[PDB]
DNA sequence: TCGTCTGATCTCGGAA
DNA sequence: TTCCGAGATCAGACGAGATCGGG
RNA sequence: CCCGAU
């Protein structure tokens, strides 16, 4: 978890005026910027807190009021250091599938550097034996536009040992 | 010549269609809602 | 309509076309310093590097690379064999 | 193969038909004509 | 002369990096610019722009001179970015006519620009010996009697004084005892002895091989007496040809006599401009003989023979039918070698003329291959740029499956045929080149 | 009036006893004929089947100032109105050869960049590098 | 899995004229236009092959859509096409900015004949922080001055002389040169870009090569439903251009061809040097600038003949029923409006008092409110949803005397629709208008946004 | 009417993306008349091309 | 208002200004004399 | 339909 | 004698309300 | 383009 200073220009419909800004904008920025990946940012959450709101223009045209918002939200980048703990949704022969719980089950491991013995061989065994710990290891995320997925990492195993479960 | 003109004036607004800034697109207005730039949370 | 079928054509192939690669024996000796000096001007003082990596880079960290017999005399003989002029 | 183009009356007020001309023209052709009275009282305008 | 600029970025980019190209052909495009102004207009700090340009000063591709604002604005010239493409040419020549040390001293000297004789001898004195036997260590006295046996010939010529204006700082520019005075290497004296051999093989491969060595003989003493400014060698007499000749020789006098009568007096005629003007032309028709056959050369020729007399005599002075040559003539003229018609002089009308009349101009034929061949370097080397970032898997595996190196052998029987490739369209700029400033008066 | 010939076939009849050249030694001045080649232009050359057996030197000569064109010797002293110096020699060719597969092109010059015809996948040079 | 998306839309900064080398004409267009003279029509249905109308090109009537996108005539723009021309030829918009610079550059050595003086005195006036037209246009006389004197440069010492513009698009240089446009092109090849900024082409719009054409855009289909004829003109000359270099032909005639070719390209541009070009689609009180992007056609306006009527107030105008009930005015529903325009649209569009279009709340197409019930379209009438109602009393139309002299001619009103057909005003104005009743008439137009509506009321 | 040009380049790209520089992601839409688009597309198929260059509202 | 001896006045006088032409037709230049007071001396001026 | 401004060649005149 | 610069004398341009109505 | 309205 990251926090992103980011800058919008986020746009009141004019019946809403009665509402204070400060959170009438926040209940926009929540349904501008939620489960959305930022490409070479991370996954967007929610709204920490707008740190600078400025002044309420309205334009020529929509009559609404277009406030230029600074703010910063948490998202979701792992620093390529850090030891998840995530849930095995689904088990491919090619890699393991790990999910943090209810999060994204987007993450999918290669797997190729766990003790030699190791395959998953499609009768859904999970390692051949001597929660669930990851080590997120790369970023990896691709823009879909383009023409008239996208955060997807690759999710080591070492060494631990893992005294706990094997 | 390369000539980067701004639209500005009364005959470009009116071939863009951009409101023009002589007479009442001199201005701009606000609006008069209830915000303030606000304490952060600890982080 | 006598041309209006497609585009004219992917390519046009001339008959007569290049020699050879020209000059074949005594280049072998240039063409290895084309690629000698090469491997030595890119690693050189000479260069600059790419800091507007690690400005891009947040993640720094310890234990990464981000973090972290000439036999002669003296002698001193200094010729204008040279040119006086500029 | 048969595309009907209806020659139809626009206006904007109602018309009487008062003759329809039958006939051949030059190159012989069938010509139709029509011929569409209006009345009008002179109201405000006129 | 945009593909000029294109190598330029070329160049650059493969020497050093891509700042130092971008600030380096931001300058060829803006040119007399200063440093300040220079970071504000391609977007880049001025800590960098320092540094840039430092490492420009030092490989002297930009001069800086302040004239009346008290501020130095920095210019690159740009025919001296272009000698980089031929380095290693520069390296080879030095040892057909030096040693393996004097051919070190040209390489670390357009290497890394400016040096001092107390650095450039203790350079070579580490590398000499690294790949000569241990305990038979190579002596640098050695070096610097063939140092100045270089500069003898005048082969290295030392750097113009530093201006020392106050906006140019003096500690920057070394890289880091004595300090001695500084020197590039004296390319221009290259392009004396590249042409040197450009002559030399003029005669040998078309009159005989013993008029030829008379010709180096004649060139090899008039090189210090002469400059690239000369218009023609100075002249020499006969009888110290004779004492002149090398010592595989035996001819006797008269009998060279009647072959220095039969040299000078030739259609190729030493007139060192109408030498150039000869060679240049050949380069020409060995690029329509490259491209549209004997048959159409055959007529480019013939238009080298009679100035204005064409389309009356050219269906008639090679026989070939009045089809096939048409689109010869107009190929020709499309692609800018036949140059024009400037012979009309009936009054503003295409139809009604007094005939338009074919006819070569030389230059204009010459500064367009010459632009080609700019171009042609940029399809070369944008070509091994593309094929390089791909494979960078398999060259550390060997620091592999069977499909995997087959494409490794491939990669380098294109790369080397690339690179090879770059040197022989590089002689062809230098006999144009020369050929270019030779007609350029008031340069 | 001889249009109906091909001098095609021709130019290797008047070209062959300049490849050959017997006593390329340097002994003497090796003044070079012109006249034997008018001489060998009247009676008799390589065999060949010729309608016009006829022998004008103003149709023989022609095949000369082609051939000039493709490289062979200059005229001496042609003034003379049928026996003079006359000296010539054939040229061998004085440079080597200068071009590459992207000098042939001209539709491919187009291309400047990766474009329609970029440089980065041309077919042109994808056939030079096998 | 969703990543993130902006659907935002932007307004105009600046325009920076330009123009494009042929090698970027050709990567801004779909297709080649290599095909026929004739018109793409076929024998048999007329349809489209190759062409000069492909159809990937754009799109000229409703029932065939485009081939590059998959929209129709409606909400399709123009996709672009380019020809090749096979010898290069001058642009005529751009021939006296060829003569400028081949007055300024060297013939031989490409180069501006000036010293390193003068060069560094005028790029010194061109990195002013100041820059304007005026101080553009200025120089260019100056430069073409200094430039216009000399016989001999100082970067090749060859020898210049003048540019005589002889005949029609043709150059001739001092059996004097004539540089016709295949020696231009590499003639302005070699200009160094340290010597375009002097000429004043700013090179990130366009360098000087691209003055002449040796490809050409072609206009899309889409704003071309007569220059299409003078298109399939050029192709048909760029066949005879190829065609008699491998026929054999004498230099006369294909120096006559291109000749041709090069005034058929210079007809397509500008037809005065019968049919109009480029030019005189900009031109005149019927091209687009004066005619169709300031005095453009307007929806919601009527015009009748006035007659007069003291009994209004000064600031009202009679408007007919008929009228009235065509001229509509989309106020939205306000939660003050609400209970007045579902008392309206059961009327429909027939008594007076109603409407006859509704727009749901998302662009939903208007529901003509003729056909359906209207007390089902009533009830089910929410907030938000636009309802386009008639021209009731009190709504601020805006009057226009179409020989507008002054200020005055152009006036609001208010709208009391009245019983008959005429505009009928209070004679008091009468004088700002200019308007007599002897069977004068006069315009009406109604504002649709609020505030265009404000806009007429106050000023 | 309703248009899309793009950021870089700038230039008048049907829908979604710009034919020149394929790159898809610069392509902002405008609001522009009719007849100013028809004016900036008919002015480009002769060679003058206006290049606008957007800016967001401010 | 432009809708609505010898000296131009009408619209060509206006539309002679407004273009602010170098040579105009009837161009006046009035001048007052230091002794305004006798027909005989501004005769001889 | 001239009406306008522009800009392009000639020639009698002074300075070195 | 020279001539470099400048006032004099033709030739080409691209302009010339607005709308509405019908054949 | 004509005509006609103002
Ligand atoms: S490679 Fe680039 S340059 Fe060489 S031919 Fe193909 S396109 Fe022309
Ligand atoms: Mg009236
Ligand atoms: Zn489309
Ligand atoms: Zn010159
Ligand atoms: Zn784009």
């Amino acid at each position: 978890f990251v926090l992103v200073e980011m800058v919008d220009t986020v746009r009141i419909p004019p019946w809403q005026f009665e509402r204070k800004l400060n959170d009438s904008i926040a209940e926009e920025l929540n349904k501008k910027l939620a489960n959305k990946v930022v490409y070479n940012v991370g996954l967007c959450i929610c709204l920490f807190d707008i740190t600078k709101l400025e002044d309420a223009y309205v334009f020529p045209g929509d009559g609404a009021s277009h406030t230029k918002v600074h703010f910063r939200c948490v998202v979701f980048h792992p620093f390529l250091d850090e030891i998840l703990i995530g849930k095995i949704k689904g088990c491919s022969p090619e890699g393991v599938h790990v999910s943090l719980g209810f999060f994204d089950d987007i993450l999918i491991p290669p797997e190729s550097l766990q003790q030699p013995a190791k395959f998953d061989e499609a009768e859904q065994v999970w390692v051949w034996e001597y929660g669930e710990e990851i080590r997120f290891r790369v970023v990896d995320e691709s823009f879909v536009d383009t023409s008239p997925y996208t955060l997807v990492g690759s999710i080591s195993e070492p060494g631990l040992g893992l005294l706990s479960w094997w | 010549f390369g000539q980067k003109d701004s639209v500005c004036g009364v005959s470009e607004c009116i071939i863009m269609g951009i409101p023009m800034n002589i007479g009442t697109g001199l201005f701009k207005l606000l609006h008069k809602a209830d915000r303030d730039p606000n304490p952060p949370k600890r982080p | 309509f006598s041309k209006g079928e497609k585009l004219p054509d992917v390519v046009l192939k001339p008959p007569p076309l290049f020699p050879d690669t020209d000059y074949k024996p005594v280049p072998l000796k240039t063409g290895e310093g084309e690629e000698y000096m090469l491997a030595l001007k890119q690693e050189l003082r000479e260069t600059m590097k790419r800091m507007p990596y690690f400005i891009e880079t947040p993640e720094e960290r310890q234990d990464i690379e981000r973090y972290s017999d000439w036999r002669r005399l003296p002698r001193e003989m200094m010729p204008r064999n040279k040119c006086k002029k500029a | 193969q048969y595309k009907d183009v209806p020659i139809t009356y626009k206006g904007a007020t109602d018309s009487y038909i008062e003759k329809v001309m039958i006939s051949s023209n030059a190159e012989d052709a069938f010509l139709i004509k029509m011929l569409l009275r209006q009345t009008r009282r002179p109201e405000i305008g006129d | 002369t945009q593909a000029e600029i294109k190598l330029c970025s070329l160049l650059l980019q493969e020497h050093f990096g891509e700042i130092v190209e971008k600030i380096g052909v931001h300058l060829i495009r803006t040119g007399s610019q200063p440093l300040r102004v220079i970071a504000h207009d391609t977007g880049t700090s001025l800590d960098q722009v320092k540094k840039a340009l430092c490492v420009l000063v030092q490989h002297n591709l930009v001069s800086y001179q302040v004239h009346k604002r008290g501020v130095v604005e920095y210019e690159a010239q740009c025919s001296r970015v272009l000698r980089m493409l031929r380095y290693p040419r520069y390296i080879y020549t030095t040892k057909t006519l030096y040693s393996d040390t004097g051919e070190l001293i040209v390489e670390e000297l357009l290497l890394n620009g400016k040096l001092t004789m107390s650095a450039v001898v203790k350079k070579v004195a580490d590398r000499l010996t690294e790949t000569m036997e241990d305990g038979k260590t190579m002596d640098y006295a050695e070096v610097s009697n063939t140092f100045v046996r270089l500069a003898d010939t005048h082969f290295v010529q030392r750097c113009p004084s530093v201006p020392t204006t106050e906006n140019s700082d003096p500690g920057p520019p070394p890289p880091a005892p004595d300090d001695g005075i500084y020197w590039q290497a004296n390319l221009d004296r290259f392009h004396q002895h590249f042409r040197d051999q450009a002559i030399v093989s003029a005669v040998a491969n078309r009159m005989d091989q013993t008029s030829s060595e008379i010709v180096r003989t004649m060139l090899r003493m008039s090189e210090i007496t002469t400059s690239s400014s000369a218009p023609f060698t100075q002249p020499l007499s006969s009888n110290e040809i004779f004492r002149s000749l090398p010592v595989g020789y035996n001819i006797s006098k008269q009998v060279l006599d009647q072959y220095l009568t039969l040299l000078a007096d030739d259609p190729l005629e030493i007139n060192l401009h109408k030498a150039l003007a000869s060679l240049a032309t050949a380069t020409l028709e060995s690029v329509v003989q490259e491209r549209f056959g004997s048959r159409c050369a055959r007529i480019f020729r013939l238009v080298l023979q009679k100035k204005h007399i064409e389309q009356k005599q050219v269906e008639d002075f090679a026989m070939i039918p009045a089809k096939e040559a048409k689109d010869m003539l107009y190929k020709m003229l499309s692609e800018n070698f036949m140059s024009l018609q400037e012979i009309p002089k009936t009054p503003d009308h295409a139809p009604s003329r007094t005939f338009y009349l074919y006819t070569v101009n030389i230059l204009s034929a010459a500064r367009m291959l010459l632009h080609r061949c700019y171009k042609s370097i940029a399809n070369l080397i944008e070509r091994r740029q593309f094929e390089t970032k791909e494979n960078k898997r398999l060259l550390e595996k060997s620091q592999i499956t069977a499909p995997e190196r087959q494409q490794l052998e491939t990669l380098k029987r294109n790369v080397n045929k690339l690179d090879a490739s770059e040197i022989q369209v590089d002689e062809t700029i230098f006999l144009l080149e020369s050929y270019i400033e030779c007609t350029m008066k008031r340069q | 009036k001889f249009l109906q010939s091909k001098a095609e076939t021709a130019r290797e009849s008047k070209q062959n006893p300049m490849i050959q050249r017997n006593s390329s030694f340097a002994s003497s001045h090796e003044v070079w004929k012109y006249i034997c080649e008018l001489g060998i232009s009247k009676v008799e050359l390589s065999m060949e089947d010729i309608e016009t057996i006829l022998n004008t030197l103003i149709y023989d000569g022609k095949v000369e100032m082609t051939i000039i064109a493709a490289k062979e010797g200059t005229v001496g002293s042609v003034d003379g109105h049928m026996k003079l110096y006359r000296a010539v020699n054939p040229i061998i060719p004085p440079t080597g050869l200068v071009r590459a597969p992207c000098g042939l092109c001209p539709v491919f010059d187009d291309c400047h960049e990766g474009g329609e015809i970029s440089p980065s996948n041309c077919i042109y040079m994808t056939e030079w590098l096998e | 899995e969703q990543f993130r998306e902006t659907d935002v839309a932007k307004k105009i900064s600046h325009i920076c004229f330009g123009m494009k080398s042929p090698e970027e004409m050709r990567q801004q267009a779909h297709i080649q236009v290599v095909s026929k003279n004739l018109y793409s029509q076929d024998n048999q249905h007329a349809p489209l092959l190759y062409g000069v109308l492909d159809h990937r090109m754009g799109t000229s009537e409703k029932d065939r859509p485009c081939e590059t996108c998959g929209k129709n005539l409606a909400d399709c723009l123009g996709h672009y096409g380019y020809i090749d021309l096979e010898l290069p030829c001058f642009h005529v918009g751009y021939f006296r900015a060829v003569i400028g610079i081949l007055q300024m550059i060297c013939k031989t050595c490409c180069h501006i004949m000036l010293s390193q003086e003068e060069k560094k005195q005028f790029l010194d006036y061109l990195k002013r922080p100041g820059l304007t037209y005026l101080q553009k246009r200025g120089l260019k006389k100056k430069i073409s001055d200094k430039c216009r004197k000399k016989n001999i440069c100082h970067h090749c010492g060859a020898f210049n002389g003048t540019v005589k513009k002889c005949g029609l698009l043709k150059i001739i240089h001092e059996a004097q040169e004539n540089l016709n446009p295949l020696v231009v092109l590499n003639l302005f090849k070699r200009i160094p870009a340290e010597d375009v900024p002097l000429l004043l082409m700013n090179p990130e719009a366009g360098k000087p090569s691209d003055l002449i054409l040796t490809r050409l855009l072609v206009p899309p289909l889409c704003i071309r439903p007569d220059l299409t004829m003078k298109l399939t003109e050029i192709i048909f000359l760029n066949d005879v251009i190829k065609k008699h270099r491998i026929s054999g032909a004498k230099t006369q005639m294909i120096m006559e061809d291109w000749d041709f070719l090069q005034l058929q390209c210079a007809l397509y541009i500008n037809s005065e040097l019968w049919t109009r070009g480029f030019v005189q689609r900009l031109k005149g009180k019927q091209g687009r600038f004066r005619g169709n992007l300031s005095g453009k056609r307007v929806d919601f306006s009527g015009r009748t003949v006035i007659s007069p009527d003291p009994n209004l107030r000064i600031d009202e105008v009679a408007v007919p029923v008929h009228v009235a009930k065509i001229l509509t005015f989309p106020e939205k529903v306000n939660k003050a409006n609400i209970n007045f325009l579902r008392k309206l649209v059961q009327n429909g569009p027939e008594v007076h008092p109603g409407a006859n279009f509704i727009q749901q709340r998302h662009t939903q197409m208007k529901r003509f409110l003729k056909y359906g019930n209207r007390e089902k379209m009533a009830q089910e009438l929410k907030y938000g949803d636009i309802v386009e109602r008639h021209l009731i009393d009190g709504d601020v139309v805006l009057f226009n005397r179409q020989p507008s002299l002054h200020k005055l001619s152009i006036m609001a009103h208010l709208a009391r629709v009245k019983p008959h057909r005429t505009f009928r005003f209070n004679e008091c104005v009468c004088t700002p208008y200019n308007a007599d009743f002897d069977g004068d008439e006069m315009n009406l137009h109604l504002p649709q946004t609020e505030e265009a509506k404000a806009e007429a009321l106050v000023l | 009417f309703e248009v899309d040009v793009c950021g870089q380049c700038g230039l008048l790209g049907y829908s979604g993306w710009c034919h020149y520089c394929k790159s898809s992601c610069h392509v902002s839409s405008l609001r522009i008349p009719y007849a100013c688009k028809l004016l900036f597309q008919e002015l480009q198929s002769m060679n003058i091309i206006p290049r606008l260059k957007l800016s967001k509202y401010n | 208002p432009g809708t609505q001896m010898n000296i131009t006045l009408g619209v060509p006088r206006i539309k002679e200004i407004i273009n602010a032409s170098k040579a105009i037709s009837t161009p006046i230049i009035t001048a007052q004399l230091d002794k305004d007071d006798d027909a005989d001396y501004a005769r001889l001026v």
